[PDB]
């Protein structure tokens, strides 16, 4: 249902959360098509304790590297 | 499954991702549900007994 990358539940903003096995990635609810979890595809809220079944994971920053 | 099984096959998907999404209909969001999980199970209960 998240995914907590340091101590925050990250939402999907619009899909939901799948992965292959090994690397999560969001996509549509009628159409598969993953996507990196980013900063724009999710948003923040929470404090990472009361949602339940949140997985760990990583988030990719899209402006850190730059 | 939710509505999808009301369009085509019946993919299968868990109870609270379905009711974060019926939620997320009704412009609630997400977070919402999966903060307060425990309070809507709670309620859904009492009110069907
Ligand atoms: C799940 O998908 C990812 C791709 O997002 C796989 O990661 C590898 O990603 C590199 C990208 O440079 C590809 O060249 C590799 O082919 C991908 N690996 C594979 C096996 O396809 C990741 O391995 C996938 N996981 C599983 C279990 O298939
Ligand atoms: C996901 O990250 C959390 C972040 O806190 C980690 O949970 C740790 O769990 C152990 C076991 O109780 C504690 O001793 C640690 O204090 C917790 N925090 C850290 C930072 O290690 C853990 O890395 C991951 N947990 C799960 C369930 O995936």
């Amino acid at each position: 249902p998240a995914i907590c990358h340091d101590g925050k539940a990250h939402f999907p903003r619009e899909g939901v959360f799948v992965s292959n096995g090994t690397h999560w990635f969001v996509t549509q609810r009628n159409f598969y098509e993953p996507q990196i979890i980013t900063t724009d595809n999710t948003f923040v809220s929470g404090n990472c304790d009361v949602v339940i079944g949140i997985v760990n994971n990583t988030v990719y920053d899209p402006l850190q590297p730059e | 499954s939710g509505w999808t099984f009301g369009a085509g096959p019946a993919l299968q998907i868990p109870f609270p991702m379905q009711m974060a999404y019926r939620f997320n209909g009704i412009g609630v969001t997400q977070n919402v549900l999966y903060e307060n999980q425990k309070l809507i199970a709670n309620q859904f209960n009492s009110a069907i007994g």
